[PDB]
RNA sequence: AAACUUUCAACAACGGAUCUCUUGGUUCUGGCAUCGAUGAAGAACGCAGCGAAAUGCGAUAAGUAAUGUGAAUUGCAGAAUUCCGUGAAUCAUCGAAUCUUUGAACGCACAUUGCGCCCGCCGGUAUUCCGGCGGGCAUGCCUGUUCGAGCGUCAU
RNA sequence: GAAUAAUUCUCACGCCAGGUCGUACUCAUAACCGCAGCAGGUCCCCAAGGUGAACAGCCUCUGGUUGAUAGAACAAUGUAG
RNA sequence: GCGUGAGCCCGGGUCGAACGGCCUCUAGUGCAGAUCUUGGUGGUAGUAGCAAAUACUUCAAUGAGAACUUGAAGGACCGAAGUGGGGAAAGGUUCCAUGUGAACAGCGGUUGGACAUGGGUUAGUCGAUCCUAAGCCAUAGGGAAGUUCCGUUUCAAAGGGGCACUCGUGCCCCGUGUGGCGAAAGGGAAGCCGGUUAAUAUUCCGGCACCUGGAUGUGGGUUUUGCGCGGCAACGCAACUGAA
RNA sequence: AGAGACCGAUAGCGCACAAGUAGAGUGAUCGAAAGAUGAAAAGCACUUUGAAAAGAGGGUUAAAUAGCACGUGAAAUUGUU
RNA sequence: GUUGACCUCGGAUCAGGUAGGAGGACCCGCUGAACUUAAGCAUAUCAAUAAGCGGAGGAAAAGAAACCAACAGGGAUUGC
């Protein structure tokens, strides 16, 4: 977890409060982050072509 | 069980992974033999040994 | 109750997977292999039985560094570069 | 763009490579996201990149490795990995200097009485 | 007289003998001497534009660099080059590199991705705490270095 | 260890952080072991109303099933009552 | 057609790449049997049989096709030492959604734990990680030609605590010592309620808490009699120095 | 690396093929079956019956008496005349 | 008393080094059977062999006589 959150912030310069992890049945680990409410999710996610 | 072990679900996903039919150019290639998988497993036949 | 009968009571487990060899063979009450004699340093080999030999001997596996030894020994274990060569 | 060449790499040094192989690295990433949902000629690219980055790489490790073999030399002790490699067994040989001395009895019968160069005749 | 059982022929069925073939075996002869703590043989897990197996490779991952040849690959798609030179290829050769977790296996252990110690750098008020990064810590024996034990023992 | 402060007060309030692996589903007249979707075997937790001495036997509520190849006739000999 | 005979030669049909006559040489050289070896196929035969655990019925819908698909309505069983609701060992995607030819579900099948394509398992507070039990294995040693057997405190020179520099180097004290592994049912620091998804929740969302570790400030307390007062007492209170 | 008065898919090594693989046993270990369309896929467009699997016409080829159950196709055993 | 030598036994993550494992067709050693033959069987034979253990190389081992002989004497070792 504390290599997934300095990543993430110095790549796409976003801070979270809060991160889980766990491992698929495959084999590759999904990380869920949540971020600070002083920012909005959806905008950021297009920005970075999320969706 | 719910209790496992990290080798044992290691090893578990790599026999969920080989276990699905060919696709479909190998029986279109030139010169190929393969018909049908050889080594199909189904968890209600065959147990191998972990 | 000799048979079908007490079939049913195995649900214990004698042996386990190897480090070292990854067969299933691992005696967890004693844990010593009964196929490669792990923890010994050397390896369990018996000459009454030389199908059970030949099943783990040299070229059965990858073989990635001793498969290129017959050609820098033809060359003559050289060192360097050609003399046209770049990137120095 | 495309491949970088090999050609151009050569002619360089430490500071522009670092450059190039730290940007390299970020376009390669986030071309990757556009491949999610979508399949298109960039799927080409993604191999391009990838096999661009193993030049860069391969050519800053040569220019450094060179580097220090210079420096190491002329000392009696280097690291283990610039050491020649050979054979176990072809590096505990006597070398060619000392499995070549003789002792001063059999040096003297030699320079005395060497093999001669002779014929007979019928 | 039909039906049924039996025999033979023609055609049609079940099954894979016979005939011909062979990138496979077996035997003999000839040449050569090359594994490993600079981490072997073996094991596990991964890598492809679309792959499960076989074959190949290791986060530089269906391969990189360098030399030679000289226009492809091919199941589909897509691009690459094009001949000036700035060079396709699952090509051949191979003198430079990378080489995950283990294995004689080496910090202590392992039915655990468990628990430690030393040095340096970067953040959080920080020599002592937390996080990230790099380098180290096995046993037997030999030669030398240094620090020591003994009324074993020498001279003041 | 103080006399303009000193304080090693287990009192109240206030600051920061808490790494790694497991977590789906069955646990059995079809998901375990008996060559199988086998009347066999396999360790536990919660436990309603009535009759009644009672977790006996018999009927019911919550909850769960209506799944075991079917149709027609009623001879011998059977199996069970 | 020939020969007493083992056999040889020809006519007709099918088929597609090699093959014979004569004299010598050579051998893994001639089959009905061996409860012979491997493979294939019959009569028995559409026969034995598909009978434990009380049981089904009407209407409608989908569909080429309905006793064993779905909805509604009846009739029944299990009868809390359950055919209920959850778990340890074991199983390993069997969980959910969408679709489906053949094969499987000893009858059928639009249904399925079968087939095809996708999705699903979030923890400082639940466990493992920590400690030892029966027991296993290194170290000092002694056996054995040797793979190795004994040995676990033993005829061992076996450690750990403090401080300061300019700084790593330097100083000062205590000592018989006394290693690792071994429990998801033993010992053990800490989380509850309400809601949410087709599939997870004491973890996700909202609210309200708790434990351990580390640095620090404000309020209050104590002190010029330097380390608090009260109760006869059992004792009380928001604090109220304590190294070997 | 070169050869044979050797064997020719029940033979020759257990393996001419994704073979020390699939599979069995708690374990040491045990351990198979499976080669051949045609010169070239030119691997059957289109119409019609059928819910579909498929059938009948019509096509490619020297031959479909070669149609991915594919060279040649014997006997046991079966159907029609 | 102080100081400086010697001998024996130790510490150190001191400087520099080295062995384990694999392979074992051929080679050098140790340990060591029985089936079988004798028409029974115990010495004997199978056999100074199979299984077990230790150690190397492209070859290994042996080798320049405390030899053979009884001759008018030969002259390291190895193989046919
Ligand atoms: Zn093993």
């Amino acid at each position: 977890k504390a290599q997934i959150k300095q990543a993430l912030k110095k790549l796409y310069d976003i801070d979270t409060v809060k991160i889980n992890t766990l491992i698929r049945p495959d084999g590759t680990k999904k990380a869920f982050a949540r971020l600070t409410p002083d920012v909005d999710a959806l905008d950021i996610a297009a920005t970075k072509l999320g969706l | 069980p719910s209790h496992k072990t990290f080798r044992i679900k290691q090893k578990l996903a790599k026999a969920q992974k080989q276990n699905r039919p060919i696709p479909q150019w190998i029986r279109l290639r030139t010169g190929n033999t393969i018909r049908y998988n050889a080594k199909r497993r189904h968890w209600r036949k065959t147990r191998l040994g972990l | 109750t000799k048979g079908t009968s007490s079939f049913g009571k195995r649900h214990n487990k004698t042996h386990g997977l190897c480090r070292r060899c990854g067969r299933r063979s691992l005696h967890n009450q004693k844990k010593v292999c009964a196929s490669c004699g792990y923890p010994a340093a050397k390896t369990r080999k018996y000459n009454w039985s030389e199908k059970a030999k030949r099943r783990k001997v040299t070229g059965t596996g990858r073989m990635r560094y001793l498969s290129t030894v017959p050609r820098r020994f033809k060359n003559g274990f050289r060192t360097g570069v050609p003399k046209g060569a770049r990137g120095p | 763009n495309g491949k970088v060449k090999a050609g151009q790499l050569w002619s360089k040094n430490k500071e522009e490579l670092t450059k190039i192989l730290g940007e390299l690295k970020t376009e390669l990433s986030q071309l990757r996201i556009q491949k999610i949902s979508s399949s298109g000629a960039k799927l080409n690219k993604i191999h391009d990149l990838r096999k661009s980055i193993a030049r860069v790489l391969t050519v800053i490790n040569a220019k450094q490795r060179a580097q220090l073999r210079l420096f190491y030399k002329n000392k009696k002790y280097l690291p283990l990995d610039l050491r020649p490699k050979l054979t176990r067994a072809l590096r505990r040989r006597l070398s060619k200097e000392d499995a070549s001395r003789v002792l001063e009895k059999t040096k003297k019968r030699l320079t005395h009485f060497p093999q001669r160069k002779y014929a007979v005749k019928a």
